[PDB]
């Protein structure tokens, strides 16, 4: 549980942890799909992919390495798992990618191989990820011409459209040392990592600053991609939520666990204290659905997605849902309250600490990048513990009352209303 | 003939200014109600066999 960050001439960022068996390094830009352009959209991904080329990753596992790497929208991350006796050399292999084959890995027949397997890999995602393609949807509507609606995997136009030059242009304004700290998890020390760091000096494009551009913005709207041809219908919806640092970061993240997930084939999942399912389970309004309270640097999502068969009654799918959010602002209850702090902390817990380093490691670096260090899990809980329902119901009052929304969805959605009939359901009629 | 005359004119001049502001206002209310419908736009991309 500890969170130890020094900064030399890079920002080095660790979190041992004794028992673990194996350690993972790597290094987290502070910049990833909300960077890109429009017609550039996908340069990351396309990095990524070359970065656990067949090659690339074949000089790796002679070595005993492992590579992983995620793309995200505020950050973008490469990372090398290892023994915690070969913590050396995975920094070895880190700086022979970053800077020696920073020109290798780009070769004309690695390229072309490359793009045409993110090629395939992005239909693929279009073709049969629904319940992801809604929701990546719904951040392409919700934050339209801005940042965030660009989609992390990139658009296949832009895909094919891009070329080795393109790679190189964005590397060399976003991979700068000022857009970047190392990350380390596992097992290995905080002053055993920044010795190896420290030891081999030459700072490469130091001094450089990644470049500039327009500040976030919700737009209330939606994008329906019908399709009668798909057994069901997929659907999210969510009002403008929490930025990461915001002081209701932790209400935001209670209140959808109030809610939380469904799956109408679990036999426990039924029997969840939420009030919403004795409307949903009825008729069975649903198969599954689940709330979130997404968070990124200049904004975040709040609300729900879900898949349904019951294609003739999706209004009351809708209008259950929403009446049910209705109540965080008039009439939630100290036990669902509770309910959530208790659930809220399992899931964070079983987040902020599984078995696997390399996730340690997305969650470590994604933090630091933004506020400068990581809060411990411990003073999260007293956070979430501090939440009373007079908290939960001016959040509710701001965020969710009579506010504008926006809703993506694919699949049979004839019968997804219009937008002013979803709109008119976050209130009520009073004296 | 008309003994009600001065009275009922009196109550049309009433009568017109509250229908007639009834009449614009629901002009107002309803392109805002249809606001999202008349702006809405469509897209065809033809489906591959
Ligand atoms: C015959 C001549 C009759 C003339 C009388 C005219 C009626 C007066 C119109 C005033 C409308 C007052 C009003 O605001 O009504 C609202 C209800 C709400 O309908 P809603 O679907 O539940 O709400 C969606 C829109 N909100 C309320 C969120 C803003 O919407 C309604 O129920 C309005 C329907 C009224 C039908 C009459």
């Amino acid at each position: 549980a500890e969170v130890t960050q020094l900064s030399n001439g890079i920002v080095v960022a660790t979190e041992h942890n004794p028992s673990a068996h194996t350690a993972s390094v790597g290094v987290v830009f502070g910049s990833g799909a909300a960077n890109e352009n429009p017609y550039n959209n996908g340069v990351s991904n396309l990095w990524k992919n070359i970065f656990l080329s067949k090659e690339n990753s074949a000089v790796a596992a002679k070595e005993g390495l492992a590579l992983s790497s995620n793309i995200s929208r505020d950050f973008q991350s490469y990372i090398v798992s290892s023994l915690p006796g070969s913590t050396d050399k995975s920094l070895d292999f880190l700086n022979q990618s970053f800077i020696q084959q920073k020109a290798n890995l780009l070769s004309s027949s690695n390229f072309e191989a490359t793009k045409k397997s993110v090629l395939k890999q992005v239909q693929d995602f279009e073709d049969n990820d629904h319940p992801n393609r809604v929701l990546e949807h719904l951040h392409s509507t919700a934050f339209q011409n801005t940042p965030l609606s660009l989609p992390t995997r990139g658009t296949l136009e832009s895909l094919e459209n891009l070329v080795v030059a393109d790679l190189e242009s964005f590397a060399n304004n976003h991979f700068l040392n000022s857009n970047a700290v190392v990350v380390g998890t596992g097992n290995i020390k905080h002053e055993d990592l920044v010795n190896s760091i420290e030891s081999k000096n030459l700072s490469l494009q130091t001094g450089t600053k990644p470049v500039l551009k327009k500040k976030a913005a919700f737009l209330g709207s939606e994008v329906r991609l019908r399709d009668d041809t798909l057994p069901k219908a997929w659907i999210s919806l969510a009002v403008e939520g929490e930025p990461v640092n915001s002081p209701n970061y932790f209400v935001a993240k209670l209140a959808a666990q109030i809610f939380g997930s469904y799956n109408a084939f679990e036999p426990a999942s039924r029997l969840q204290g939420i009030k919403l399912l004795d409307n949903i389970q009825e008729y069975q309004l649903c198969d599954n659905f689940n709330h979130f309270s997404l968070s990124y640097k200049d904004s975040g999502l709040w609300g729900f997605s879900t898949a349904t068969r019951n294609v003739t009654m999706i209004d009351d799918l809708i209008h259950f849902t929403l009446k049910q959010w209705n109540r965080l602002t008039i009439s939630v209850t100290d036990t669902e309250v509770e309910r959530a702090k208790s659930l809220l902390k399992l899931q964070l817990g079983q987040l902020y600490e599984s078995g696997n380093p390399v996730n340690d490691a997305n969650l470590l670096g994604a933090e630091v990048l933004i506020k400068g260090s990581k809060l411990s899990l411990g003073e999260a809980f007293k956070k979430i513990d501090a939440i009373t329902v007079k908290d939960v119901k001016a959040w509710a009052g701001k965020r969710l009352w009579d506010q504008d929304i926006a809703i993506a969805g694919t699949g049979q959605i004839e019968g997804l209303l219009d937008y002013m009939r979803i709109r008119s359901d976050m209130s009520m009629m009073r004296w | 003939a008309e003994p009600e005359h001065d009275e009922r004119k009196r109550l049309g001049l009433k009568t017109v200014i509250i229908l007639s502001s009834l009449y614009l206002l629901s002009i107002w209310v309803k392109k805002f109600k249809w606001a999202g419908i008349k702006t809405r736009k469509f897209v065809f991309n033809p489906p591959k066999p």
